[PDB]
């Protein structure tokens, strides 16, 4: 059947103990492994059989639970162990694993530094233009952004992507795009960016004209 | 060590078909029941399928038949023939190899193991476009305070960006690409210097297109 | 002196078996074996010994046996004999017309058989040149016939080479799946190992 | 994935004469006080056995020596170091010693002996590496610089280990790990004991035959066979594979087979004690 974890997320300084828990969606007996996936390489085997444990990993991670819920917990803590984390099923292959709660372990509030960027002027020629906002250095990656036209706000034509923690400042560089064409770009005379984050008395805007 | 290399993997078009291969090594590779798990970009792990010890298992459920499983044993290279590729296909697909000795399973026990998949392979990165690589039409940003180069419509993954030919690695921002709904890539990077070095210092932003190798350098000011 | 087998078991019960195009070749050495109850089991669907014969077996010992293994609809299993045609024969498993050794096959309906489309057993179907004794193509390069290679396009002169069973529930008596092991029995020149009883 | 060791020793290893030192009993029907002739390829008798150097730390630290040589197997070996520590692990018997053809290799982890046949890749310095696990101050046994490959391939076997490890740790023994080694007629025989003896330096005046440890249905041409060490990983340094080695010295003799017929003064227990020829 299904296998999802509870958590979707979270950050708890070093020196933690925090739980990550995998409910189901039937019996799947007691068999469960847990895989722990740093940005861009290859999953790693945590528990298997949803308790026991196989030589090749600090002791400092513990297994429990079955049937429906299982859970994975992580007392005494190290730098490496901010990354990905899975679950998975057994009942009957195909056995997948499951959303995925990320860890990006670091806590201290920040705010952000917002600029928004125009269309250089081959970028003008080039037919399209893309406009940006930029969102530098701030913590954590719970911020949301959304520009303003003129008026009203963009949706449905604009991109965004964020960095990850820095190995050393732990704050979250956020990017987004604007992409459109010169003919829907010229229409208008000032393009705008509004952020919000824990970090932020009022929503901050950054415009152009 | 104990390890996965797997091959065969590119830009492929559409439906066209590909035979992976994982010339697995140090464990009997004769015994454990091998695994093709693909990892989506950024998503997660799902398993796509698996093989016994001698053969036969099935797959995820929009991939049976369309992907074939097979190994060989007498070689030490499992196999995945890959036939009418969707989009969805576009992922990282890792070897793997299941948790349990799988050499002489129980006849008639009711386990159906799901605890398993412990070394993963590599991966061997796996596309599906209807457009050829092209290099970026870079772009720069011009502006304590920040400005940057972005790189747009770049195809496929990846590209390397620089400053000044990597002299000034601090303020650096290594902005991931997106996938453009028109089905292209692109991202962008940026750097803050202090506005008193605004009128001072100029800097430089380059790309090299390592698909194709399309070198670009540019010149950035506000 | 008896203390050990050969881990038969681990085949003429084991939970899958491969598709007969890229049937399992399971080396089978360092042992010995009570062949009677492989065959006194009143199970089997099918027994046959070719170049040796079920009686005295047991006082026959081989450098090794190559327990092939794999999957195919019941009454086929007749083109398991050696100097036979047949799909099987001429495009997914050549038994030599000399062989030495014995061919097993069980109904397996209850167990290798599930709706839905079991694509887990496959069998070649289109394919140049016809097989050679004890060579296996897993390898699947889509076959050609005529005028144009198929550049992996599948269409007319252009088709995947492997088709599968589909052993649904329903079937016919001729559709149910035997199991197949064929124990071919190599005397080469290596010391005779796999020894039977006493 | 392993390291030219030394590749830079190649003084001329001195000799020894084989005095009395490996012979076995080629049956198992139980036997008594009397003669016996009997013909199969024995080590010649006083033998010039050639004596190799192992790590021989006679001289200025300095180069650490090391001078593992790769032998021929004319007929059959008879293989035997002094070894005081527990280091002479194995030996990867074959022709080729690596793949698209076969060969044989003995190993041991300090627990049991496992023997495999393989077509494997053994490199020019093979050696296993026991190295710190962080735990207990006990350590894991790693073999990944032997070989890169050890695959494609049959045999497996696993018994009480083929080296006995013993109570020494006072010295006048070193516990001479002996052994013979001889493939005839499609089998891989190997004859041996263990024995540690008051002696100083070399093989002795008095003598023991060996036993028939194991017999194995290998039925491989054997050609060539270079023994292995398993180095106590030194404590982990800038340079991990070019560096600070050789942690052990020691040195092994080699010598092989022709055939010969003896008539032997058996014993009651299934004992030997001379012969002459
Ligand atoms: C595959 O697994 C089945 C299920 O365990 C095995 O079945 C039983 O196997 C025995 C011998 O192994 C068969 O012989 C029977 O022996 C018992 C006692 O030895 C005796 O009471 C019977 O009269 C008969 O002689 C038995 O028929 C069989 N029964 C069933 C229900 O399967 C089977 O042996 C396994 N196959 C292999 C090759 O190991
Ligand atoms: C010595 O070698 C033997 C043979 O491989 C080792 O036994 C295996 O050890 C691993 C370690 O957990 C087990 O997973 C295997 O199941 C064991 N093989 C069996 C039980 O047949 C042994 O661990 C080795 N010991 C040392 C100290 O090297
Ligand atoms: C090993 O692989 C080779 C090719 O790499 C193949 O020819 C051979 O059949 C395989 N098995 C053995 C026992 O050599
Ligand atoms: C030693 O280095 C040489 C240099 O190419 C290489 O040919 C040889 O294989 C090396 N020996 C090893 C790695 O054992």
């Amino acid at each position: 059947i299904q296998m999802t974890q509870s958590p979707v997320s979270l950050s708890a300084s070093v020196g933690d103990r925090v739980t990550i828990t995998c409910r189901a969606s039937q019996s799947i007996s007691s068999w469960l492994a847990w895989y722990q996936q740093k940005p861009g390489k290859a999953p790693k085997l945590l528990i298997y059989d949803a308790s026991s444990l196989e030589s090749g990993v600090p002791s400092r991670f513990s297994g429990s639970g079955s049937g429906t819920e299982f859970t994975l917990t992580i007392s005494s803590l190290q730098p490496d162990d901010f990354a990905t984390y899975y679950c998975q099923q057994y009942n009957s292959y195909p056995g997948t694993f499951g959303q995925g709660t990320k860890v990006e372990i670091k806590r201290t509030v920040a705010a952000p530094s917002v600029f928004i960027f125009p269309p250089s002027d081959e970028q003008l020629k080039s037919g399209t233009a893309s406009v940006v906002c930029l969102l530098n250095n701030f913590y954590p990656r719970e911020a949301k952004v959304q520009w303003k036209v003129d008026n009203a706000l963009q949706s449905g034509n604009s991109q965004e992507s964020v960095t990850e923690q820095d190995s050393k400042d732990s704050t979250y560089s956020l990017s987004s795009t604007l992409t459109l064409s010169k003919a829907d770009y010229e229409k208008h005379k000032v393009y705008a960016c509004e952020v919000t984050h824990q970090g932020l008395s009022s929503p901050v805007t950054k415009s152009f004209n | 060590e104990v390890q996965l290399v797997e091959s065969g993997g590119g830009l492929v078009q559409p439906g066209r078909s590909l035979r992976l291969s994982c010339a697995a090594s140090g464990f009997t590779f004769d015994d454990y029941a091998m695994h093709w798990v693909r990892q989506a970009p950024g998503k997660g792990l799902e398993w796509v399928s698996g093989i016994s010890w001698n053969s036969g298992i099935g797959y995820a459920d929009s991939v049976k038949g369309r992907f074939t499983i097979s190994r060989d044993n007498a070689k030490n290279s499992l196999y995945l023939q890959m036939n009418s590729l969707r989009a969805e296909d576009t992922a990282l697909y890792y070897c793997a190899k299941g948790r349990p000795l799988d050499r002489g399973r129980s006849w008639y026990d009711e386990i159906q193991q799901g605890d398993d998949f412990d070394i993963w392979g590599q991966g061997t990165m796996v596309t599906v476009s209807s457009a050829s690589t092209k290099g970026p039409s870079v772009f720069p940003l011009a502006p304590t305070a920040a400005l940057g180069c972005l790189v747009k419509d770049y195809f496929p993954e990846p590209v390397t960006v620089s400053w000044n030919s990597g002299a000034l690695t601090s303020g650096v921002h290594t902005f991931p690409a997106v996938l453009q709904s028109s089905g292209l890539y692109s991202l962008s990077s940026v750097v803050t210097v202090p506005s008193s070095s605004l009128g001072t210092q100029t800097y430089i932003c380059n790309v090299n297109h390592k698909p194709s190798n399309t070198k670009v350098d540019k010149r950035v000011e506000p | 002196n008896i203390t050990n087998l050969c881990p038969f078991g681990e085949v003429f019960n084991a939970t899958r078996f491969a598709s007969v195009y890229a049937w399992n070749r399971k080396r089978i050495s360092n042992c010995v074996a009570d062949y009677s109850v492989l065959y006194n089991s009143a199970s089997f669907s099918t027994f046959k010994c070719y170049g040796v014969s079920p009686t005295k077996l047991n006082d026959l010992c081989f450098t090794n046996v190559y327990a092939d293994s794999f999957v195919i609809r019941g009454d086929e299993v007749r083109q398991i004999a050696p100097g036979q045609t047949g799909k099987i024969a001429d495009y997914n498993y050549k038994l030599p017309d000399d062989f030495t050794g014995c061919v097993i096959a069980w109904n397996s309906n209850n167990l290798d058989s599930k709706v839905g489309g079991n694509y887990n057993y496959l069998y070649r179907l289109f394919r140049k040149s016809n097989l050679k004794p004890f060579e296996r193509d897993i390898s699947t390069e889509i076959y050609q016939a005529g005028s144009t290679p198929c550049n992996g396009v599948e269409g007319f002169n252009c088709y995947f080479p492997l088709q599968s069973y589909g052993f649904q529930p329903t079937n016919g008596v001729g559709y149910q799946p035997y199991r197949v092991v064929v124990l071919s029995f190599e005397l080469l020149h290596a010391p005779a190992t796999v020894c039977g009883p006493k």
